[PDB]
């Protein structure tokens, strides 16, 4: 997947093994954000989740401008819906951008990690992935 | 005919055959209702064998084709609905009628000397069969075929080092496809019924060697007449032919009831959810396995811990091989074992009824610790055999059997 | 909470009813791809021609199956779910929570669709038989009194004892072609229907199993004496 | 929601071309009366917004507020619109196009989004179709298929639907939605 | 009785 | 083991099966090169039901899909293009060592008395391989 | 009819690739390779994926996927009168010498729906689709002078390479099977000392 | 190398 043409706070759905993975170019309010969510998470550290054991245990992602998460809610397997709006309404005013979950309103973050007391028992899959260029990466190889 | 049979005789060991396992084959002459069961998963073998042959003529193994495939059978083929409930329902009623003869080995301590082989291949039969039950389930290729061999599977993934590599041989892909069923199929459909065909043969072969136990534990070989013919032994050709004859009609008098008017029985026999189509990327609400499997599922889920659950659930099967050297009791039969011993084989029924029943259903509070508390008393049963059957007071065994 | 309905499977016209509602209505998005038209008409008492002319819309023959233009994938892509094959829906979740379900639909703007469903929340199928029931809203209506199961009905009358209830689903006023009866009525045929198609083999099985059931009872006769007796 | 009695009052420049009542009397341009009022909303924000682009259209929602949209839409949305009448020589085809779509090319039939009498989803936004002008229809149709009109979202419903759709199918389906009822 | 009880619910208007 | 085998023999009719079908059972010393296609005729009936056990496992029973089906085992399957050939050549051996083996019967008279069951089983067994082989 | 012989080296990975490139540029046009892989083709012929996917892949498939065709079966026979088969295992039911003449036999016949026949192949309902190279073929068979790309010789190895690649996808496992054979004779003949000691030993 | 043993056959002209 060439991921160098998303522009800032838009995400594309790559195809893998049967399941839609979303890349997102994750911008700069949203990263800063994110370190100020750790108070909502059920599994903020992705200790439970599932992911490569290269990719940073907060953001879970290789690198923090591109985030590569299986779009497959947790709770029952159904494509959440990217929201990277700031404050939506039917968000609530604490929403810092994520994933909401529409079957069941099963919520996650920008990193794919679930938030607390939501359906969805642990964090969006993380595919293993990796970076062969600066602007194109492979997912289903692992990272060197 | 007489000349017809001399001809054959001097060919082919048939009447010798026949004077050796059923007619001048002298079993104990007070069998009960516990011992209809071994004909009975005859019968229901059977039945299996006839009636997948039968669905193979019209099954696809493909994932694109095989419910299709089944629904095929279900509404375009003559009478192919009534062959398909006769697959499911008779392997319904195989576990029941195999778990029914476990439990009678239990009640009368048929395990013990001499027939621990006999019991070692029940328990090879019974692996088996639970291997071609679960393998079977896959092949309609519904929402729980799918979602249950997905997680039956990934339980080798719960191996610490080769789980992953194993589970993904097994499935012969990433993950549970058309792979996984075409495999399931073949060995399904050939290779679990030749097994199981020799495990019968051989089971009933160990059984001819060392003689059938009795509800009473009386050893009947041990009084003989003149003609050295057991007292409390009759020819099993002819009395015991029409006994299974009787039972075999009863059986068939339930076994078409459920096929033709209570196929799915409740959603037991026929799962509800596995009439929607496999769907790889929505998984039921709540998935469980077929009640037959539902005790060891049970146990599974009562340790918090996943690879300890996995060793619990195999050890939960692989203790009943070692059953007969747990039981240390003088006498066989439960009617004259201690009060311990009748303690505990009521505990032990009563948590595998609870394991199946809380395994059936979604977590719960109640539904964990029961199970929980089901799998310690299960596990115990076999653990404190060694103990209770010495510390109890067994009655003295009858020297010919009552009734 | 779902609502009780007697389907006779016997009903001829009801299940062609029901047919012709799922042709129209339900097809659209929703295949019967494991039923044939050819069958459904021989159980339905349907003339072939006369199937061919009303309830095949497909261009299909006769023998073909309740195939639809609409594919899985698309209708994933743009109703968020796809919607599933229906010939075995009555199996999949009974006629009870069916019939509840076709009847539960209320409006809901949050929705994507505009409305959601008592029994099914957050569905994702737009509610197709609008027209027919009319706008559905959770307001508030007359609902008959209930006090730890005393029921209370008009013993005059024989009419329900009400008071009123604020969280009901409540049909709009002249807002649908059928009253609260007629839907009751197009929904238990649709989903007569819908049970028939799921199990087609019912009626037959029954039939079948009447007749097993009395050859099983004679040879058990015959068989009890040829074991009592043979064990004297 | 919008007022319907006010919305009289406010969609009167509109009758120009709509008709007064939302019953256009030329083919080019749409029926609004009974519309639904969500799709009537939508189209109406989405051509302020130039999600749609209507020439005809240009800066006449643009002074118009978000409720006087909402109270037009609902005055439209009470009308009932009128019933055209199909070509005999296409209706069949049109029928069978309406009523199945494409198997073969899989293709879903219209009755589904669009009920099987073309009056749509009031509450899913799915536009009433029955009646509607088949000129009106088959250019919708056309510009759907040649992605001019992107307006029905990013799941792309009506582009992919009417890709499968030819000219002869369009011209067919169009004039049995015409007389449709 | 049939063919009433079936009848397309989508009713088209024809010229003549 | 010793032990062992006392145990199972007191359970199993083992080592009284070994000693009067295999072991302790005196067969003619003078069998020559028609007497091997008995055990070949075994040992090729056990590969066809191994081979086709895997066979099953890959080949799909449509019309649709069964010649897709056997092309997949023969390049996408590991190994499987020597799993099909081992059936396929092993079905041609099935009969190559059938009739060498009726030969030898037709040879040596061994269907002649006491041996008249032995030929006909051999004849069902030859008709079931028929059918088999054709099917 | 009286086939060439041609001698086909399925070791040759630049004449199969030659083949490769030719079957993918004229013949799957209407005929597929269904049953074999682009990856598995590139694997076997040293193609690189990436090459693989740029050079022969011109159905928009991934290299994973099968090398079928837009053109249907039906619609191909109802065209042409004949379906064009798929080509995956022509190899092994025709043979390489029967594909080797067939596609050098074709000549011009006005009688024929496509204006040519063929020797090998008479009343083919094939197009001549390789005259550009060969050029003008008349009747024995001669090649107009200059109305080929091709001579003689020139086209004898583009279609020796074309049926060389054919050869090679009807048996993808005969380099493999060869080498594994090779192994599993030497241990059956290391094997059959052992047991023919062991049975002289005994039947002392 | 290969690349151009395994050159298309169809060469297209484009503009600039
Ligand atoms: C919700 O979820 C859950 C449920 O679900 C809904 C559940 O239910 C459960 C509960 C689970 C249960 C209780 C269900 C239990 C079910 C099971 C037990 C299912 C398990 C089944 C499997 C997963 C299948 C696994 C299969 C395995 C691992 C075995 C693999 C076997 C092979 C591949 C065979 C290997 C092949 C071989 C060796 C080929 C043969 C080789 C030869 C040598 C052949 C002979 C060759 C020659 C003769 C040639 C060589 C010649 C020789 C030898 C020379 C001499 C010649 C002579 C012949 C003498 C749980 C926990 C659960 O949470
Ligand atoms: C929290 O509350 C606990 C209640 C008890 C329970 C269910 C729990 C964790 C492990 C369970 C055991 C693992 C061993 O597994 C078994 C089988 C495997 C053996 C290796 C060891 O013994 C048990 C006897 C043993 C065992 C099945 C018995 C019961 C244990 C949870
Ligand atoms: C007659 C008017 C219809 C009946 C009866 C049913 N449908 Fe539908 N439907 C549609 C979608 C996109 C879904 C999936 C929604 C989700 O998964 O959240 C559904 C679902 C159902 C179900 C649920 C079945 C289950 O196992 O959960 C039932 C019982 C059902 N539908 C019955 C879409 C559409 C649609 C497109 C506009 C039409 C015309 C209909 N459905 C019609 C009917
Ligand atoms: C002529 C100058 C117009 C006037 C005055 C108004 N509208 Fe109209 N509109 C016009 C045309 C030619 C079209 C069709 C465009 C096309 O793509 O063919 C439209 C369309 C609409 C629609 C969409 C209807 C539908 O999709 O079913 C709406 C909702 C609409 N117009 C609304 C509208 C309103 C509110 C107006 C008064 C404020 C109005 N229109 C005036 C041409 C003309
Ligand atoms: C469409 C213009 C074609 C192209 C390009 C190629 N082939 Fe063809 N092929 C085509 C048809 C319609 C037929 C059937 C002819 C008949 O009368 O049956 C064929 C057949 C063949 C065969 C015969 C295979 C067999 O009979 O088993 C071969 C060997 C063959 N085609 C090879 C071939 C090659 C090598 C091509 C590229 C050089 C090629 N074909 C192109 C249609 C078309
Ligand atoms: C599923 C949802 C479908 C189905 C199967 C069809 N359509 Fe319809 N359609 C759909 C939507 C969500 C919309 C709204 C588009 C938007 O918001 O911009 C439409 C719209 C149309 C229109 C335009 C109506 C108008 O402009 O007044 C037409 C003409 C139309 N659709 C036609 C049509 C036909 C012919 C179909 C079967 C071939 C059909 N649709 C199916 C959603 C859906
Ligand atoms: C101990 C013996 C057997 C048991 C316990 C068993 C069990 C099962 C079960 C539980 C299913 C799932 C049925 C369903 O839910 O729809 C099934 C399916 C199937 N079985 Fe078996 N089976 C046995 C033997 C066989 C044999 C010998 C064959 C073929 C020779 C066979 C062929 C099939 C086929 C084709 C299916 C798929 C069709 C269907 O699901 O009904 N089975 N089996
Ligand atoms: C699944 C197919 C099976 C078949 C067809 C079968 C068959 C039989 C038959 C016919 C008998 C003699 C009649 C009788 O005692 O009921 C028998 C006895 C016996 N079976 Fe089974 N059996 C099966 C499975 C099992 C299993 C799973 C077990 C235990 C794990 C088992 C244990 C025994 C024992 C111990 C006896 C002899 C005990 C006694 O004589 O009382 N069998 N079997
Ligand atoms: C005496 C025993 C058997 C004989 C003589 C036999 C013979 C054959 C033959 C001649 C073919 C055609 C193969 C070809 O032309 O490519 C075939 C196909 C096949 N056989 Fe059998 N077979 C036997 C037993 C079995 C068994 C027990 C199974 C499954 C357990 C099986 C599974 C298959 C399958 C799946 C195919 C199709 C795949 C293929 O053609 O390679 N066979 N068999
Ligand atoms: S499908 Fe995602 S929360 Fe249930």
């Amino acid at each position: 997947v060439n991921v160098g043409k998303i522009d800032p706070g838009q995400q594309i759905i790559a195809e893998w093994r049967g399941k839609p993975v979303f890349i997102v170019h994750r911008t700069k309010e949203m990263l800063d954000a994110l370190p100020s969510l750790e108070g909502q998470l059920a599994d903020p550290d992705s200790k439970a989740s599932e992911q490569p054991e290269y990719v940073d245990p907060k953001l879970r992602s290789i690198k923090p401008e591109l985030a590569v998460i299986v779009g497959i809610c947790t709770h029952l397997g159904c494509s959440p819906t990217f929201r990277p709006e700031v404050a939506p309404a039917d968000l609530g005013p604490d929403w810092k951008g994520g994933y909401f979950c529409p079957c069941h309103g099963s919520h996650y973050d920008l990193a794919g990690r679930v938030y607390k007391g939501q359906p969805a028992p642990l964090n969006l899959p993380i595919p293993p992935y990796t970076f062969d260029a600066d602007d194109v990466i492979t997912i289903g190889v692992d990272q060197e | 005919m007489n000349k017809f049979m001399a001809w054959v005789d001097a060919r082919f060991p048939a009447t010798k055959m026949w004077e050796d396992h059923l007619s001048k084959y002298y079993a104990p002459k007070n069998f009960n209702f516990w011992y209809f069961f071994g004909s009975l998963a005859l019968l229901v073998l059977v039945n299996q064998i006839l009636t997948g042959i039968w669905l193979t003529m019209s099954f696809t193994p493909s994932a694109e084709e095989a419910f299709a495939s089944v629904e095929y059978i279900m509404r375009d083929v003559d009478y192919g609905w009534i062959i398909r409930y006769m697959h499911s329902t008779g392997a319904s009623a195989f576990f029941i009628v195999v778990y029914l003869h476990m439990f009678r080995g239990l009640l009368y301590g048929s395990y013990q000397k001499p027939r621990e082989l006999v019991w070692i291949f029940g328990m090879l039969i019974y692996l088996a069969l639970m291997a071609e039950a679960f393998m079977g389930y896959l092949l309609p290729w519904g929402q729980m075929s799918y979602w249950g061999a997905q997680v039956i599977i990934s339980l080798f993934g719960a191996i610490p080092v080769v789980g992953e590599d194993l589970a993904q041989w097994i499935r012969g892909d990433f993950l549970i496809s058309g792979i996984t069923l075409n495999r399931f199929f073949a060995l399904h459909v050939i290779a679990l019924p030749i097994v199981l065909l020799g495990l019968v043969v051989l089971h009933i072969l160990a059984l001819h060697e060392v003689g059938s136990n009795n509800p009473d534990g009386v050893d009947i070989k041990k009084k003989k007449d003149e003609n050295g013919v057991p007292l409390d032994g009759i020819a099993f050709h002819p009395y015991y032919t029409v006994k299974d004859i009787v039972g075999v009609v009863v059986f068939l008098f339930i076994f078409c009831t459920v096929i033709f008017f209570f196929p799915e029985m409740g959603g037991y026999f026929l799962e509800k959810p596995n009439f929607e189509m496999a769907n790889q990327f929505k998984t039921p609400e709540h998935i469980a396995p077929v009640w037959y499997f539902t005790p060891f599922y049970a146990i599974l889920r009562a340790v918090p811990d996943k690879l300890m659950g996995v060793v619990a659930m195999g050890a939960a099967i692989a203790v009943l091989f070692v059953l007969p050297w747990l039981d240390r009791s003088p006498v066989r039969s439960i009617r004259y074992k201690g009060w311990l011993s009748k303690l505990w084989l009521v505990i032990f029924a009563v948590s595998f009824v609870i394991l199946g029943y809380y395994g059936a259903q979604a977590p719960s509070p109640l539904g964990t610790t029961l199970s929980r508390v089901c799998t310690v008393l299960y596990f115990a049963f076999f653990i404190l055999m060694p103990f209770y059957t010495r510390m109890e007071k067994t009655k003295p065994v009858p020297e010919r059997v009552t009734g | 909470q779902l609502d009780h309905v007697d389907i006779d499977l016997t009903d001829k016209a009801a299940m062609q009813d029901g047919a012709r509602t799922f042709a129209n209505y339900c097809m659209g998005c929703h295949s019967a791809k494991f039923q044939r038209y050819e069958r459904v008409a021989t159980d339905l008492g349907i003339p072939a021609d006369l199937m061919m002319e009303k309830l095949v819309f497909t261009g299909a023959k006769i023998g073909d199956h309740m195939d639809i233009g609409m594919k899985p994938a698309d209708a994933k892509t743009w109703f968020g779910a796809a919607p599933p094959d229906l010939t075995l829906v009555a199996r999949v979740r009974g006629t009870d929570w069916l019939y509840s379900y076709l009847r539960s639909f209320y409006e809901d703007p949050k929705r994507p669709w505009g409305v959601n469903n008592v029994i099914f929340p957050n569905v994702g199928m737009p509610n197709v038989l609008a027209p027919l029931q009319g706008r559905q809203v959770i307001g508030c209506k007359q609902v008959q009194v209930v006090e730890d199961g005393k029921k209370q009905f008009d013993p005059l009358t024989g009419t329900p004892l009400t008071h009123e209830a604020c969280d009901q689903l409540t049909v709009v006023p002249k807002t649908g072609e059928l009253n609260e009866a007629q839907f009751d009525e197009k929904v238990k045929n649709l989903v007569t229907f819908l049970a028939y198609s799921a199990n087609p083999n019912k009626l037959a099985s029954e039939r079948i199993g009447t007749y097993v059931l009395l050859y099983l009872a004679f040879f058990f006769v015959f068989a009890y004496l040829l074991k009592r007796e043979y064990w004297k | 929601a919008g007022d319907a009695a006010a919305g009289q009052a406010k969609a009167a420049v509109c009758g120009a071309c709509h008709g007064a009542d939302g019953n256009s009397p030329a083919p080019n341009f749409p029926k609004l009366a009974g519309q639904g009022e969500r799709y009537l909303l939508k189209q109406m924000h989405d051509i302020k917004d130039g999600k749609r682009t209507v020439l005809e259209m240009t800066g006449l929602l643009t002074n118009l507020s978000d409720q006087d949209l909402a109270d037009i839409a609902a005055y439209f949305a009470s009308q009932k619109m009128s019933v055209g009448m199909a070509d005999p020589n296409l209706v069949a085809q049109g029928e069978a196009l309406f009523r199945g779509g494409k198997i073969a090319e899989g293709m879903p039939a219209c009755t589904g989004c669009h009920s099987p009498s073309g009056v749509g989803i009031a509450t899913a936004g799915f536009p009433h179709l029955g009646g509607q002008h088949a000129t009106y229809v088959a250019k919708q149709l056309t510009d759907f298929r040649e992605g001019t009109r992107t307006n029905d979202g990013d799941t792309k419903i009506m582009q992919s639907i009417a890709a499968k759709l030819s000219n002869k199918d369009i011209a067919a389906i169009s004039s049995y939605i015409q007389g449709l009822h | 009785a049939i063919a009433k009880r079936l009848e397309p619910v989508g009713k088209v208007c024809v010229q003549g």
